[PDB]
Parts: C-alpha cells; structure tokens; sequence
C-alpha cells in the first residue's frame, strides 16, 4: 500500500542486512540474514494486507523511489505486485517464500547481562574507520571501571591482542566483567542513538542494538568469554 | 561403491537398537539383492556377447555405515580416489568396533609430520563417527595444544644452498628464497655468537616469524641435528609464528573433508539465540 | 635370422634355456626348500655424504652374509680404516639390555654370528670373495640390495682389485653390467650369471598388495614383525666413531628382520614354487611375461602344439580405466564391492587367443551398447564391444591356461 | 599533535606527490617525489614533537577527518601512533624511516635567472585542460620578446613543437632565451598563485612555484634549452 519515505528507509537497510525480504499483515517488518548471523526487526506506523517474499528488495526500493509516495501496492491478478500510481502502473514479480530465508517471530528478549549507551556519532566513527583502519573485529569489555568498545584485526593476529582503535562506551559499576567479540561483517545500523543489551549464560550470548527506528539482534564468536 | 541409505530409512531406522542389528539387516539385503539382480543383469550381456557362460560376478566385498545412535557423517567424497569410509565388515570379517579405511588425504602422505598425521586422522574418525561439536572441540584442543610444543618438529625441513648468491652485505638480497632468508636471519643473529656458520648444502629447520621482530624479517632457519642458540632462543619463541604453519599442516584437510561432507570446521554463528 | 630376412615365419621358441629345462625335465618336478642355498646381504658404508652405489667413492666396513644351510650370520668388520681406527666387537656385550651398554640382540642371534674383524679392506674383500666362493649363493637376496648392495660391493671390488676378482663372484666368471634402470634413467643394476639376484624390496612391493607411507626397512619390519630397533642419536654417518659397537650390532638386526619377515610371508617359498611351477630360470619371476610364456610353451608342448615367433609392433597406447565421477558429497550408508578378476574373467567371456579372431561386424556408438539399442552383432559368434568377432566353439589356448591355473587354485584352497 | 584542517588539506594535496612521509621533529614539512622529479616545501604553526615515518598518507589523512581536531597524537608504548579523542584512541602503525622514501636535507633555491608570478587561475586552467585535451608535456618559454606557454603532444609530436595551450606568461626584459620542457603529471600543485623562480646552467635546470602556504620545484627535462 503506502509506504513513508522512514518506511523505505528501513525497507533499505534490511535490504543491506539481507537481499531478500518477508512482508507479512500488520505493522511489523522482520528479515533475519542469509547465514542467520543478524536479525533485525522494527515496528512501522502503516500496516500491511498480505503476506509477500521479496527476493530483489533493493530494486524493488529504487522501483518505488521513482514513483509518487502515495501509490498503492497490492496482489496482482497474474499472482505478483501490482504497484498503482496516479498516472503508472508497475508490475513486479513476487519471490516464492521457499527462496528467501524467512523469519517466523521476534526474539523476547530476556534480561541483558549488560546494558550501555552508543551515540550516533561515535557509532559512525566507529562504521567508517572501521574500513580505513582494515578492522574486522570489535570485542566489548571493560577496562578500569568502563565498559568499552576496541577494535581487533583478526587477520594478521587470531589472539585478538593487537589493540588498533578502542572507544570508551561509559561507565561499568560490577565485578560481572566480560569480553564479547563482534564481526565488522555483522553490524548495519542506522545512524541514531542506541542502547546495546548484552545477554550471555556460559557459551549462551548474543547482542542486541536497539534504536528509535529499528532493532537489531547480533551473535558472538565462540572465544567470547564472561564472569557473573 | 553404491551408495544405497534409502532401504536403511525406507525399512524404518528405530527398528535398529545397535550397530550390529543395522549390519546384520543390511547384510541381508545385500544378500537377497546381489545373486538374482547380478544374475540377470548379467545373463542379457552374456547372450549379447554370445559366450558358452557368463562368469562374471561381483560380491559383497565392503560395507560401511555410521556408528548407530550417532550424528557423524560416516563416509564422505574429496576427490577422486581420495576419501574416507568407516567400515564394518570387510569380506565378512565383521569388527567389533568399526575400523577405519581412508586414503588420498595427507594422514598417510609423509610431507607433514607424523604428530599432524596423527591427528588428522583422529579428527577423520571424529566426523566420520562422532559429529560437528566433537570436531570443533578437538580442533580447539590441538590449537592450544599446538603453541607449546617442542620448536624442532614444528620446524619446516628445508634444503639451504647458493646462499651467497642471495644475499646482500649480511641482509637479504633480491629473489632471496624462503628458507635462505632464514638462513640469513640466522646468521645475523648469531654474528658474534661463536656458532659454527650454516655450509651450502646444508639442512635447516626453519621457523618463519610474525611481521615486527627485532631480527627485522619474517623467518629464520638453523642447522640440521642441532638447536637454536640459547641467548636468542627465548626471544625466537616468543616471535615465531605458528599461526601459518599450523594451518598448512592442519587446516588445509579438514576444508576439503567439510566442505564435502556438509560439515563446518569452526562456528562464529548463532542460528539458535534467535528463533 | 636366414629365414626371417626370406619373409618368411619361423614357429617355436627363440629362447633357448626355456627348451632344454622343459625337454630335461618334462613331468612336473618336485623339491627340497632346505637344499637351494639362499644368501643375504646387507652393507653399511660410513660416509661425509651419501654414499653413492654407482660410483662407490667410501669404503665398506660393515657385511653381515647370512648363509641358509649353515645357517650362520657372517660379520665382517673393519677395524682401522681411514676414519680412525675403533675397537673389537664384543658378543656378550652386545647381548646385554642397552642400560648397562649393550644393544639388546637376541641370544639365539649371537649364537650364530660367526664374527670377523679386518685391519685392512683388501684382505676383507678378498676374505668376502672366497667366502662366496666356497658356498656359492643359489639366490642372492636383501632388502633393496640391486639398488645399494650389489653394486657398491661389485663397484669396489673392481675398483680395489680389478674386473679379473670382480668376475670371480660368478659360477661361470660372467658378470655384466646393465646401465638403464629407465624410469628415471637413474641408477644401474647388475646381473651376475649364475645367481638369482632378486630384490626383497621389489618382491614386496609387487607381492604383498599392501600400500604403506614409506616401504624403507624400518616401517616395514615394524609393521610386519612389531620389533623396531632401539632409537639412536646424531647422523649415521658418524655413528661409526661414536659407538662402532652399536653400529656392527645395528647391521646385525638388520638383515634378521627380512629374515623375519620371510619367516611370516615365505616369499623365497613362493620364488621357488613359481620358477619350478613354470619350468623357468629364477630371475624370470621379476617378468610376469617370461612366466607365463614358459608356462603357456610347456602346457603347449604338452599337447603336441607350437607357439609362434614373437611378432614385433609399434607402441599403441589404449585409453586406460574408467573412473567414475565422484560427488564430493558425504554417503552415510554405501555398500561397496568389486568383482572378481575382471579382466581374467573377461579373458573367458571373449576366449581372445590369437587364433580365434572370426572378423568385423558392424560398430555402433559406444552409449548404444550401454544402452543396450543397438542389435545383435552376432548370433553363432561371440561378440565383443571392439567391433572385433570371436568363435564360439573353439576354445581359445589362453582360456585353456585361466581355466588350468584357476582349477589349481580352487584344488589348492579345498 | 593538535592539527588544523588547513594543515590537513595542504599535506593531503602533499600526498600526490609522494605515498609516504617521515615528520621530524620540528615545524618544517618537506616530501620529495619518490622517482626525485619534484620537492616540496612548507612552514606551519603545530611543531612535531618527535620524527615519524608513515606509510600510507591517504588513509591516515582519511582517519584523521573523522576525529575531533583537538585528538592528540603521540607516539604509543610499542613505537607506533596514538592518537586519542575525546572518548577514543586509534592505533595508527608507525613505519620505519628506511623504507618511507624521504628527503634528506632542506632545500634552497640559490637564483632565478627571471623572477616571474603565476595567477591561480592560470594554473588551474592548465590543469583541467591538460587530461581533455590528452597533452603530455609543456613548455615554458619566450616568444614575440614575452614569456609564454606551450602545451605539446609528445606521444604524437616527438618534436614537441604542436602547440595546443598557449598564454603569455608575462613580460621579458632580458637577452637569455630558454624553452624549459615539464610534463603536466610531474607538476602537481595546490590551487593558488605562485612565483616563478626559473634558473638554468648546462644540461640542469630547475622551475619553482613560490606560495604562500607550501612551495613547490619542478625539474626540466633535458630538452630544455637555455642560452645565456
């Protein structure tokens, strides 16, 4: 149907965490990556009819960017997407469900072993050094009191002991420390402020991005470790 | 080597309670399957060729099945001629515990050491019997193991001549090969250590270094039979770089087999903290 | 030759040998194993670097000849040459356990090891020389011995004493040397006329049909047998002027493990049977081609027949083996069998003897016979997918030799 | 090390010239081009409080736009560059003096044989034409009794004597002829007037580009002519 110019924004960055995309009925979008690594999810004001898999979303996004921002997009009689504007009609096929990896339900979170605070800014330094500085790690820990985030290249050393770029994320008041390892491959989040909620329990754990737009659900590598 | 898995599943694989019933069963089929079906899928090629009689016949030579109650792969494909099976009758002499046929891989080829071999094919025995977590523990296991071991066998066998040709005033020169680059980092270091100096035609042991060592290169190698000097052993070890090696003698295997059994070497993603 | 060069065929056997031991013998013969007198061998040279077979440049100071019907290991030391001259070996001594000094030798062994040191190598060689002389060797075997024994003993003995005592080895004073070894073109073998050499290490590997990492001594013994020898220390070449005690108790193990392992496979029994089952020289057992020629002459002449000239032809390779196509895919379950003597079950399915050769027919494409499309290429001769026709009822020479030898081997295991 | 972005865009625009560079100690920054074709020179205000060789310039240059310009850099306990922000510290490797190709020693113009000035737009005209109009060298030389330029096609004039940019650099009052040959690629400047210091003798040459940031000397190939 219609769809905000936020809307495809978000539509957008799923399409950067994976190619395809599941657009149930309801106010709901969820795509979890290929290999399963990332899931993001977000709540969006407008509502959805039908259930649809998209295998090209980003094409699909560059499609619509083109017309007016009030089209209605619905099932078509040939069984794909009709898409109808003020004076144009689009016809874009529908991907089987069965071709794109498909999320079932959101995650209830349980309670996070650690919550912090990133800001915009300081996350997109992190983002666009991360190229510059051929960083492919980031471990989350806590040094002298302050949980922080440290950048690690896993390439010319697999002990992650080479530290290259390290951002202070805030105070850490507990003895329950941890160090929590993330692939630079993993993480595509807008720009905003974010809270990170850290769960783990033994080899259990996963970390969570969650923002004023959308929220996101990351894994962590084996060699993780962590003290309760 | 037919692969035949659809009667074991077609059958009803619950009514198997040990290996031995699943053999014995499948024994049976082989049995009930060879002589009739051979026979006329001979005897039509044998009026074709028009010949008094057709003595052409196979057997049930080998079999081969994954352990019962567990989720090893069993038997998996590399290449041609290179492979792996766990048999469990060969020529109806049944084994107790399941015995092991591989080749192609490097467990029986000499270029690696015997330690690796060892222990490329006990995680042959892992993935074929036991599974993926098995694997991924006793690949982290070796990996610790690997560090502390003793410096003479993790050192690559080389063959050191026409060292004066590659070298540059006692720094490597242009096209300097390898095990002649740590040949000379040797031979820097030791300058001033009264060793005896590496001789063309010699053997070395060579032990390439990380990037940043205060010998300034990346490898150094030192004479067969003996050990590395005392003074400069220490700050060797602490600078020598296993991490590249380890994967040459090791790694490069377990890609293959895995890539080709369906199988993963080491994990770094969730799956299940999600949905 | 005078009836070649007319264009025109000869029939029989060129070789001679062959003639006469079947027309002396005829009937089938029978034999003693303790009789035939089979030496080994075995040398160890001290060396700065390899000690090269082919040009022989160091010196011997080690020979252990193990003689069968005296049953005696004879040791032949040298004590000072020109790497410094070394004590005298001690039997009891060696016999003891290694923490006391001693290098764990079986008892029985030292029982048997007639010991001899020299001071100088010619007395030695010539010492070794008559020893040869007086018990002839009937065969001459060790472990990888045309490739390091025979031909540094022969080369230093021609280049100490002359080829006038490096001809003297032979019954018949005839010993020539062959240069090819072509297969690389590497190294050179030797032939003594008179005594069978024949290799242990070929007579492994082409008689055994187990593959191992490495077939040198060491592995092999261990594998067959389960007794290595005590670990040593520092490069051979200097063990000599360490401890030279060791080093002769060493070479003394060393040609008793073959020994042993002739004792579990009895691969001289079987050199014997198959060279007095085919009627035939020993060395011929190297050439499948040479035993089954003499074997297939002497069932011929059995029935009053007479082989062919051999016909000379060009080198035409054939394609080689069809390999499946594997997917590198994981199979839990797979049963996997081959038939039984293919090829020589074949040999019975076409009857292919160089008589029974009927014509042509027509060729379809190869996937019609898999298939199965094509028709009958012949209904009263058989047929083969080469195109080629082959009889029915004449039963080809060839078959007639499966079917005998196949019929022995069934007999042999009832 | 507190830099200003003025500082940052002039050494960036150093950076053509060469990859590398190996800060000494002081207040004076100097690359020379790494086949020894062309220098340069220029004073600023931050002074270097200890000699550093890097690498690679570009990315450097592309990390440090992405920090606050109050981040202070040093030198790390292993050798290596430290600089750290408000709330973040990044680990820049510090390469060896030895492999970074740099100029040795400071270097003075001793006479021009004529004193001339370049406007910026000049300069800038020269340079945007150059890649259009496939030219491979210039020539700076006097004709109708004035200084003038040339641009030539040596790839198909081996004679270098098909004009296609022309402009009268300036007046000439004097009795030595000269025609310096330079190729576009081997002068590479910032955008901004300069003053010509030319001197010539035998078979050498040199052209130099005064400003009033950095200054700039470019060599002339040996078909440069000069009678005095």
């Amino acid at each position: 149907m219609k769809l905000s110019k936020d809307t495809t924004a978000l539509l957008k960055n799923f399409a950067t965490i994976n190619s395809g995309i599941m657009l149930k009925s309801g106010q709901f979008i969820m795509t979890r990556a290929v290999n399963g690594t990332t899931y993001a999810e977000a709540n969006i004001s407008d509502v959805i009819d039908f259930d649809v898999a998209i295998y090209d979303l980003n094409g699909f996004l560059g499609i619509l960017s083109l017309v007016n921002d009030d089209a209605e997009i619905s099932q078509s009689e040939d069984g794909n997407i009709k898409i109808a504007d003020a004076r144009s009609t689009i016809f874009w096929p529908a991907a089987d469900p069965s071709t794109v990896v498909a999320p079932n339900k959101p995650i209830p979170f349980p309670v996070a072993s650690a919550v912090t605070e990133i800001k915009a800014e300081d996350l997109q330094q992190l983002l666009r050094v991360s190229r510059g500085l051929q960083i492919d790690t980031i471990a989350i820990t806590v040094k002298e009191g302050k949980i922080v985030i440290n950048g690690f290249n896993k390439v010319e050393d697999s002990a992650l002991t080479r530290v290259k770029y390290s951002l202070t994320l805030g105070d850490y008041d507990g003895e329950n420390t941890f160090n929590f390892i993330i692939n630079m491959a993993n993480m595509k989040m807008q720009p905003g402020n974010y809270k990170l909620l850290l769960w783990a329990k033994g080899k259990q754990g996963a970390a969570k991005f969650e923002g004023e737009h959308a929220n996101y659900v990351v894994a962590l590598e084996a060699d993780s470790t962590h003290d309760f | 080597y037919v692969c035949v898995d659809k009667v074991i599943e077609k059958v009803g694989l619950d009514r198997f309670k040990e290996q031995n019933d699943l053999v014995e069963f499948m024994n049976q089929f082989g049995k009930k399957k060879m002589e009739p079906m051979i026979d006329v899928a001979y005897r039509e090629l044998c009026d074709y060729m028009n010949n008094r009689e057709h003595l052409m016949h196979m057997d049930r030579e080998a079999i081969s099945c994954p352990p019962l109650g567990s989720k090893g792969v069993g038997g998996f494909w590399k290449a041609k001629k290179r492979y792996a099976l766990n048999v469990y009758d060969m020529e109806d002499k049944r084994f107790a515990e399941p015995h092991l046929k591989i080749m192609g891989m490097e467990t029986q080829q000499s270029s690696t050491p015997k330690a690796v071999q060892e222990a490329l094919e006990e995680s042959i025995r892992r993935i074929l019997q036991e599974g993926e977590e098995s694997v991924q523990e006793y690949y982290k296991n070796f990996e610790k193991e690997y560090r502390q071991l003793d410096y003479k066998v993790i050192a690559e066998v080389k063959t050191a001549n026409d060292i004066a040709k590659y070298d540059d005033k006692g720094w490597p020169g242009f096209k300097c090969p390898f095990h002649i680059r740590g040949v000379l980092t040797y031979r820097r270091a030791v300058s001033g250590l009264g060793v005896a100096p590496i001789l063309d035609g010699n053997k070395v042991m060579v032990l390439p270094l990380r990037e940043g060592n205060p010998f300034g290169d990346k490898c150094i190698a030192w004479p067969s039979g003996t050990e590395l000097p005392k003074e400069i052993r220490s700050d060797v070890l602490s600078w020598i770089d296993h991490s590249t090696l380890f994967q040459k003698s090791f790694v490069k295997p377990l890609a293959g087999m895995c890539e080709s059994a369906g199988m993963d070497y080491e994990e770094k993603a969730s799956l299940d903290f999600l949905f | 030759k005078r009836m070649e060069d007319i264009g025109l065929e000869a029939l029989g056997m060129n070789d001679f040998k062959l003639a006469y031991i079947s027309d002396t013998y005829g009937s089938e013969i029978v034999y003693d194993r303790k009789f035939v007198r089979v030496a080994n061998c075995d040398i160890e040279v001290t060396g700065d670097k390899f000690p090269d077979p082919m040009k022989a440049e160091y010196e011997i100071d080690a020979i252990t000849h193990y003689d069968s019907i005296d049953d005696r290991f004879y040791v032949f030391d040298l004590l000072n040459s020109m790497y410094g001259s070394v004590s005298k070996w001690d039997a009891k001594l060696a016999a003891k356990l290694d923490c006391e000094g001693g290098d764990e030798v079986p008892q029985e062994i030292l029982d048997r090891v007639i010991y001899m040191p020299f001071d100088n190598e010619r007395d030695m060689l010539m010492e070794y020389i008559n020893l040869w002389e007086q018990k002839r060797p009937a065969i001459f075997t060790g472990w990888n011995i045309e490739g390091f024994a025979v031909p540094y003993i022969m080369n230093r003995v021609k280049m100490i004493l002359g080829e006038r005592s490096m001809k003297r080895f032979s019954p018949i004073g005839r010993v020539k040397s062959k240069l090819i070894q072509n297969m690389y073109g590497s190294k050179e073998i030797y032939s003594i006329d008179g005594v069978s050499i024949l290799d242990y290490l070929d007579l492994y590997k082409k008689f055994a049909f187990t593959n191992l990492p490495s077939f040198s001594l060491e592995s092999v013994a261990q594998h067959e047998t389960k007794k290595g020898k005590l670990p040593y220390d520092g490069p051979i070449n200097k063990l000599r002027e360490t401890n030279h005690q060791r080093y002769i108790s060493y070479n003394i193990i060393d040609v008793e493990s073959v020994q042993a392992i002739d004792k579990i496979r009895g691969f001289i029994d079987l050199v014997l049977s198959m060279s007095y089952y085919a009627k035939m020289p020993f060395s011929g057992v190297m050439s499948p081609i040479k035993t089954w020629d003499a074997i297939i002459f002497n069932s011929l002449k059995g029935e009053h027949k007479v082989i062919p000239q051999q016909g000379s032809h060009v080198k035409q390779s054939f394609p080689g083996a069809f390999v499946f196509e594997p997917k590198p895919i994981a199979r839990r379950y797979i049963m996997s069998f081959d038939l039984t003597s293919l090829y020589p079950s074949i040999i019975r399915q076409v009857n292919i003897s160089p008589e029974t050769i009927r014509g042509q027919f027509k060729v379809h494409p190869i996937h019609e016979y898999i298939a199965g499309t094509a028709p009958k290429p012949s209904d009263e001769y058989s047929c083969s997918p080469n195109g080629w026709m082959y009889d029915k009822h004449q039963e080809g020479i060839i078959p007639k030799e499966i079917a005998k030898v196949f019929f022995q081997r069934k007999d042999w295991k009832k």
